[PDB]
RNA sequence: UUAGCUAGUAGGUGGGGUAACGGCUCACCUAGGCGACGAUCCCUAGCUGGUCUGAGAGGAUGACCAGCCACACUGGAACU
RNA sequence: UACCCGCAGAAGAAGCACCGGCUAACUCCGUGCCAGCAGCCGCGGUAAUACGGAGGGUGCAAGCGUUAAUCGGAAUUACUGGGCGUAAAGCGCACGCAGGCGGUUUGUUAAGUCAGAUGUGAAAUCCCCGGGCUCAACCUGGGAACUGCAUCUGAUACUGG
């Protein structure tokens, strides 16, 4: 089914995750439909390490796409910052 | 056969200048008039004049500065064997802007500089330098 | 030269053949020495050029120059050619690598030692 | 507004089917010359109403046959 | 990955001083600066145009102590960057950290400034920097840290820097042993004997 | 103040009853660091006499070149007998990108930023003639303004 | 220094068939269809985003990464 | 684990090619058209800067050379950007179908052409401005670009109808 999930595109030992919309049978870093942001766990101070287009995310959820556990965590952290 | 009058016009100019001819005459046309209009406005010939009704003869009065010719180089670009059309971004700069490129546009025949200021390109007749 | 002529028959390029065809786009090929011998060079030179007839691995039978002074090359010897022709020899297009798999380095050579497979002479 | 094309009719011998030469006019990708290129399409016609040398206007539809996926709408320049 | 041999042999080949030694003793005393090194050093052959382009590039390399792959990458960056390519090449060489240490006089030579960098004696904006080729942005402070502040060779290098000409684009405070890279230097701020066009023509075959 | 460069020396011959008589030719070019450029071609039994005859003829027969600040004014072409030559104005400090004899003639011409290419035969005599013809017929915005009878601002 | 190729072939009617159009299949009818803008045949070959070079136009190429296709001892077939 | 602090002492850490011209860098001793070099021109026959060693020097540098392979230089398949009297190259001549091209004027069309808009041209890559790893390589944000195609709205000089 269609899902919303991370995609490991970083260097070794220094990850960086593109949060994308993908059919769940595809590979992780492979084919996707729409890139709706990113997350950096090694994000320094004075930079964004989380950016999510929540209107598109709510658009795909209105289409019935599922959300990963980490993406739903990052939506929580945005809805706690805001 | 006479496949191309515009290259005949340019060749009669080029050989007139090289022969130090005062004036050059030729069978007239609506386009040959519009080109001599451009060459008069930009300053390469003194004056043109078309006379006659059934078969009109266009006479060009050439221009000489310090003895030698004004028109250093004049060339045909688009030809019946190979047409040349350019967009407004890819219009050429002859001699870094010193020469001109006679361009036929939808709003009549103009130079490349006026074609850029008009924001529209067309068919490149000749490079005049 | 007419643009119509080029439309009908375009400008075709020149497929350049390789002067080392036995390598088959490889840098080196292992061979077996068939006959080790000498050859007199062209007329302006005069020497006894040390050159071996080699059955290669891919099946070809090519001749190959033996560089340097002195060689322990015999028949039924397993060498490694690398490509590169001797100008002053008819038909020799390849060089044996000195210091490879049967061939020894040049005795008592102290300059250009890697071009001849010679270890660093410790003082 | 629907997409349609025009062209000469090459042949009409097979029934309920004509062959149409659409002659497109493209620029050469290298030398800049404009070259006429001809495209043949098998066009379904009802009633066998077209002739050779006839100009026609066709649209694309669902595949009627193996080599036929085009249907005319009207005829211009009927005669020779 | 560094030249470790004799330095005046390089200055003799280039024909002029490269400031490869501290300048306490005069270089004409320490070496025959007018004679090329080697057995055949007295003879001056007619040096070719490729020769003068090589000697100019080897001059600038032997001044700053940069090897060829890195000097090539500086040429690629200076040609990529806008404006004069040779001037951007000199602005990057003057932006090197061991050069800024030399120009502030914390080390007597550029090599000694390099050794202070390599031996963790330099803080850039508070953080210790170990790399000689660290680019120093304008409006950057650069200081001797606390532990190597009590070195003898530091205030001896500041003595020789007081003997030397003051650069305009810096502002050093020798008591705290720190300074401030205010701006990148102009070509007019630098030396006038460097023909940077010979290097551009060399890497523009 | 006139900088002087010899481009190439060449030994020529002349066969007589006794045998071959050898001689030397010298191709030198002078210039003032500005548009005043001039070349010479001397020939003698000896090299310093040939360079001196070449510098002598090069100091006269100078030619004037309407330069810009340090570069050319428009992309110009020059031919002489084997050597079609293209040269082009370039950005500041890109150097003289030119081949052989053209580097020496543009260096004494006082140009500093060119993009050149010598097609055809690269014989230094004809290619330095082709560059002298290209720089000589390179024309300014003032000369084209007076020629067409307009202002420079009307020419842009 | 491959010029002719094609009888399910090209099209039509109807039946069957498929998730679906359709010679996809079958009977019947017509005699067509492709081709010098290169059919057919032969050799080679996975394609692209791209990569290398080159001032550019171009040339060569398709490793890694990503998209499509194909195969899974070889040749076949179907089931769920 | 990164990272940081301390200890001890210059210790434990430089090689490869080349030096006749192209091509940066020269002398000596063996050697004798032998041994050998070699990318091309070419060196070697008793004073070899060209062979082999040494001293010196030059270029690179934890690499340096050789070989294979691609583009370049090569405007040497030339669209950009070549030629054909004698250097390679005008069919022995002509008619002529297809094809290519086409005098001048007006009207009309809007196909080509030009302009604008929309959709698309996956991401990555390249480029620009930045950010992050002590710097860089690298990773990364945004943008530009993807020079294309389709549709629509217009323009009518030129070409075509
Ligand atoms: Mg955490
Ligand atoms: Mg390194
Ligand atoms: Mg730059
Ligand atoms: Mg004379
Ligand atoms: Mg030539
Ligand atoms: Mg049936
Ligand atoms: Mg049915
Ligand atoms: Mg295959
Ligand atoms: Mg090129
Ligand atoms: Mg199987
Ligand atoms: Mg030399
Ligand atoms: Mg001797
Ligand atoms: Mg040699
Ligand atoms: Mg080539
Ligand atoms: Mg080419
Ligand atoms: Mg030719
Ligand atoms: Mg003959
Ligand atoms: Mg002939
Ligand atoms: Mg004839
Ligand atoms: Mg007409
Ligand atoms: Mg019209
Ligand atoms: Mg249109
Ligand atoms: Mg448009
Ligand atoms: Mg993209
Ligand atoms: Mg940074
Ligand atoms: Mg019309």
């Amino acid at each position: 089914m269609v899902t919303i999930r991370l995609a490991r595109h970083g260097a070794k030992k220094r990850p960086f995750y593109q949060v994308v919309v993908a059919d769940s049978r595809n590979a992780r870093n492979g084919r996707f439909i729409e890139r709706v942001g990113f997350f950096n766990p090694i994000a320094s101070e004075k930079e964004e390490g989380t950016r999510l287009d929540l209107d598109r995310i709510a658009h795909w959820v209105g289409q019935g796409a599922t959300i990963s556990d980490r993406v739903a965590a990052l939506i929580k952290e945005v809805n706690k910052a805001a | 056969s006479m496949q191309d009058p515009i290259a005949d016009m340019l060749t009669r100019i080029r050989n007139g200048q090289a022969a130090n001819k005062a004036a050059v005459t030729m069978p007239s046309s609506k386009l040959k008039v519009a080109i001599a209009n451009v060459l008069k406005e930009e300053g390469f010939i003194e004056d043109f004049k078309v006379e006659g009704d059934t078969k009109p003869e266009l006479e060009l009065t050439l221009k000489y500065f310090q003895g030698k010719a004004v028109v250093e180089s004049i060339q045909r670009v688009s030809r019946p064997g190979l047409r040349i059309y350019k967009r407004k971004d890819e219009l050429p700069k002859v001699m870094a802007g010193l020469g001109i490129a006679v361009v036929s546009t939808s709003k009549g025949v103009m130079t490349d500089r006026a074609a850029r200021q008009a924001g529209l390109g067309g068919e490149i007749i000749c490079y005049v330098a | 030269a007419t643009v119509n002529q080029l439309v009908r028959k375009p400008r075709a390029r020149k497929v350049a053949k390789s002067n080392v065809p036995a390598l088959e786009a490889c840098p080196q090929k292992r061979g077996v020495c068939t006959r080790v011998y000498t050859t007199t060079p062209k007329k302006p030179n005069s020497a006894l050029r040390k050159v071996c007839r080699v059955r290669l691995t891919n099946g070809f039978e090519v001749t190959s120059y033996i560089g340097g002074e002195g060689h322990n090359l015999q028949e039924h010897s397993v060498i490694l050619i690398r490509g590169g022709r001797v100008k002053d020899l008819p038909g020799v297009r390849y060089h044996t690598v000195r210091g490879a798999l049967d061939c020894s380095g040049v005795k008592d050579r102290k300059q250009a030692r890697s071009k001849y497979g010679v270890k660093r002479p410790k003082a | 507004k629907i997409r349609t094309l025009q062209g000469r009719v090459v042949s009409d011998k097979m029934e309920k089917s004509i062959v149409v030469a659409i002659e497109r006019f493209v620029k050469h990708p290298i030398y800049g010359k404009f070259i006429k290129r001809t495209t043949k399409l098998h066009v379904h016609d009802e009633n066998n109403e077209c002739g050779i040398g006839d100009v026609v206007e066709i649209r694309e539809c669902r595949p009627l046959s193996k080599t036929k996926s085009w249907t005319l709408v009207r005829v211009v320049e009927k005669a020779v | 990955a560094r030249y470790l041999g004799p330095k005046l042999k390089l200055s003799r080949r280039e024909g002029t001083d490269l400031f490869l030694k501290s300048g306490v003793r005069a270089i004409d005393t320490k070496c025959k600066i007018e004679q090329a090194p080697g057995q055949h050093g007295a003879r001056k052959p007619r040096l070719s145009d490729y020769g003068v382009q090589l000697r100019e590039k080897q001059k600038v390399r032997r001044i700053y102590g940069v090897l060829e792959r890195q000097f090539r990458n500086y040429y690629k960056e200076a040609a990529r960057l806008k404006g004069n390519t040779g001037e951007n090449l000199l602005a990057l060489l003057e932006g090197r950290l061991d050069n800024v240490v030399y120009r502030m006089g914390f080390g007597a030579t550029r090599a000694e400034a390099r050794q202070l960098v390599s031996h963790k004696a330099i803080m850039v904006n508070g953080r210790v920097v170990n790399i000689a080729s660290y680019q120093v942005s304008p409006n950057d402070v650069v200081s001797i840290r606390e532990k190597a502040k009590k070195q003898s060779r530091v205030k001896a290098a500041l003595e020789l820097a007081e003997q030397r000409e003051k650069p305009t684009w810096l502002e050093v405070d020798a008591g705290k042993m720190e300074g401030t890279f205010k701006r990148k230097p102009e070509r007019s701020d630098l030396s006038a004997d460097i023909n940077e066009h010979l290097i551009v023509e060399l890497y523009s075959k | 103040e006139l900088q002087e460069k010899l481009i190439a020396v060449n030994r020529v011959s002349k066969t007589v009853k006794g045998g071959r008589i050898f001689s030397f030719t010298a191709l030198t070019v002078v210039g003032d660091g500005n548009g005043r450029v001039g070349f010479g071609y001397g020939k003698a039994r000896e090299v310093p006499a040939a360079i001196q005859k070449a510098m002598e003829k090069a100091r006269r027969n100078m030619i004037n070149v309407a330069l810009n600040n340090g570069t050319l004014q428009h992309p110009v072409k020059g031919v002489h007998t084997g050597s079609r030559v293209f040269m082009q104005p370039a950005s500041e400090g890109t150097g003289i990108i030119a081949g052989g004899a053209m580097r020496a003639v543009l260096e004494v011409a006082g140009v500093h930023n060119v993009l050149a290419k010598a097609y055809g035969s690269t014989n230094p005599i004809n290619v330095v003639r082709a560059t002298i013809d290209g720089l000589e017929n390179m024309n300014s915005p003032e000369m084209v303004a007076a020629k067409r009878g307009k202002s420079v601002e009307e020419i842009l």
